[PDB]
């Protein structure tokens, strides 16, 4: 699977990262990222997550944490993409979500974002 | 191989404009989008996959100098090997050229091996 | 670039009858980079720090609504770029052919803010308009408020000038100082303070912005660790 | 086990990690954290420890100690989640605590705090 | 073993690394730093080094060193916890010292450390 | 082994001018280019390689280190290793100096194992 297969993957794009979450679920780490608009549009959170040892994502883990991270500290505009219903324990998706952080692109001037995106 | 073989491409005097992490297959893998910094020309896309190609060894090393590149604007050298990724998607999406080498480029010269 | 923008908690009537003023007469360029000339350190700065993106005026609003100490209304006043605009970037490519050295820590930083510097007061007619940065609590984001359109703009249709600063100060021997960064890695120079707050004698009374270190966020980011 | 499980895990929200500690304790690397209320408010302050070799939260000891020096070097609001009763090495919880760090989380003003909460 | 066993751990507070030292002995990545009083050139320096596969302090040399590294980019005031008579190479003891660095706390204000201390 | 020994060279004030980072046969390794300070002249070009030479177990921290030294641009001595690698083209590339060693160098002395 691909994080730009857009046909099974989401993505919003020129969001910020407005919250970071860190935490550990069934014996695994996992981080979760609340994202917005720079601008008061959607009114909506994007919320996604990626657990290091569960889903078929866990294999980027590492490096969308650290990308997450970078784009925490900076709020740089990002492109998130996400793969909708992945996490399926109730409190946890009930907490955050059932998106699964699959990817992260820098998204440079307001009209284009980087990376794979739909036709 | 090496980054300074002669199937090696590089394009000097670069800035690293766009950055992209994802997972492709099992692998996790980033982009970098790199234009001129004399702002000219056609931008350069060589991607790294961590569990794809002969260039695994050298993706976490790539990823950690490519990230330190774009956050500090520097002017860098890339070294892509072309075709070196097949999915026709992902060519489409980003390129097919794989980030074999970075090095830093000072306003006279580039550092790293040359053709 | 032309029109960049400044977050300020004056409302529209008194930056449009006052502008920014320069906080101080120190021209370097190093300490108004790493914040020490600005509210942060010595608070003297010969310069009036404006970001050309609109996501730098957001990520400003957020930091300043979100530390809960701050009382107030916010403001992105939207500013005619002229003459008297410069990038930094330029500016700091010189210091660093004249003997200057810029870590990658400020490169870094410098990248982060897309900063432009006003030699000059900012006049009142350089100003378009003032759009109010409304912190509803529901959700905690920001939303463009009312946009008031100043009256004494004259739309000069000028842009930011492209060279490098003139008569910057001589390039210090480099020392590792501190970069002082509020927020999500924004420049001190962008906070309330790094401007003359004072207007006719009205001096307006808002939350003093704690400031950290830059130099070890840009390495934890640098280096994921 | 979940960092969300709030009948387990406890958590103290707008927190700024003011103090920073790492050491090794029975061939494992650890690091403490002494945080207080981000207001500044008179609160006893919480210290919170991760031990990588040691309880049921060695596997987010990495990501969380990457987090927890990122939320002390900008001193940014934080929701700390800890496990009580965890560590029972007497000198070890005499000079720091029972708690067991086990997630981390922003915290954007008000009450509102990303990652679980008691409803 | 434990950082905070004052019998055996020797620390010094108020402290900023001045001096950062990488490299490798008998195939095995060591740094070594050199911490002076926080307040100028007061004291002796303190010289203290970690071997990432040498003496019972190995599993937490990379944390140490990632903390040193932070604790070497702020300059702030720090106590050093080390373990003497560690190092038994004659010309690394003559060069560095036997002191193993075995903690780093961060020390917040005038007169107050974190970390265990001497009763 | 150690980068204290007689067969290490050092160089002190250095400031690590230029960073190449690639893959040479299955390695990740990384090259760091120092002058001193106020331009005395010959650069000294040091290489590191993660999975050859006796020098491996010291890769990572030297990278790190070397990393942390470019970006303060920070006055640091360089211990390096002569004739350690081979390749003839590496070598005419950048250097045959293995990167073993680096240490502060705070102007009145500099840290580190002396002669």
């Amino acid at each position: 699977e691909w994080t730009g297969d857009y046909e099974n993957i989401g993505y919003f794009s020129h969001e910020v990262i407005s919250e970071f979450h860190v935490g550990q679920i069934d014996g695994g780490a996992y981080f979760c990222i609340k994202a917005v608009k720079a601008d008061g549009s959607r009114s909506t959170p994007l919320i996604a997550c990626s657990v290091s040892n569960e889903s078929v994502w866990a294999p980027s883990f590492k490096v969308l944490l650290e990308q997450a991270r970078y784009f925490y500290v900076t709020e740089q505009s990002v492109r998130i993409y996400y793969d909708h219903n992945v996490w399926t324990n109730q409190p946890f998706v009930n907490t955050f979500s059932t998106n699964a952080l699959v990817g992260l692109s820098s998204c440079s001037a307001a009209t284009d974002c980087f990376g794979p995106g739909k036709p | 191989e090496w980054t300074g073989d002669s199937s090696i491409n590089y394009y000097s005097d670069e800035v690293i404009s766009d950055f992209h992490v994802g997972q492709f297959n099992r692998s996790a893998y980033f982009c970098i989008k790199t234009v001129k910094k004399s702002g000219e020309g056609t931008p350069i896309i060589a991607c790294a996959l961590s569990h794809d190609s002969k260039w695994i060894p050298s993706f976490n090393i790539m990823l950690e100098q490519a990230r330190n590149f774009y956050i500090t604007g520097h002017s860098i050298r890339v070294y892509v090997q072309p075709n070196v990724w097949s999915n026709k998607s992902f060519i489409e999406a980003l390129s097919s050229n794989a980030l074999v080498g970075l090095s830093s480029c000072s306003t006279s010269e580039c550092f790293g091996p040359v053709k | 670039i032309d029109f960049v923008y400044r977050v300020d908690p004056n409302p529209p009537d008194v930056i449009f009858r006052d502008g920014f003023s320069l906080l101080g007469y120190n021209r370097d360029l190093q300490q108004l980079i790493s914040g020490r000339s600005c509210a942060g350190g010595s608070s003297d700065s010969r310069y009036i720090v404006t970001t050309s993106d609109i996501n730098k005026t957001y990520a400003i609003a957020r930091a300043y609504y979100s530390h809960s100490k701050f009382k107030g209304n916010l403001y992105r006043y939207k500013i005619r770029a002229d003459n008297n605009f410069y990038s930094l970037t330029p500016s700091v490519n010189y210091l660093e052919s004249q003997g200057g050295h810029f870590n990658a820590y400020e490169k870094s930083m410098i990248r982060l803010q897309s900063e432009y510097v006003s030699t000059l007061s900012i006049l009142p007619e350089n100003i378009q308009k003032a759009v109010a940065l409304v912190y509803d609590s529901s959700t905690g984001q920001i939303k463009d408020g009312t946009s008031t359109i100043n009256t004494d703009y004259v739309s000069i249709s000028s842009v930011s000038n492209p060279g490098v600063i003139p008569f910057l100060p001589e390039p210090q021997a480099n020392t590792q100082q501190r970069i002082d960064a509020f927020g999500s890695l924004i420049s001190s120079c962008f906070s309330i303070y790094s401007v003359c707050q004072t207007h006719r004698g009205q001096k307006t009374e808002v939350y003093k912005m704690p400031f950290y270190d830059a130099r070890p966020v840009i390495q934890f980011i640098i280096s994921g660790n």
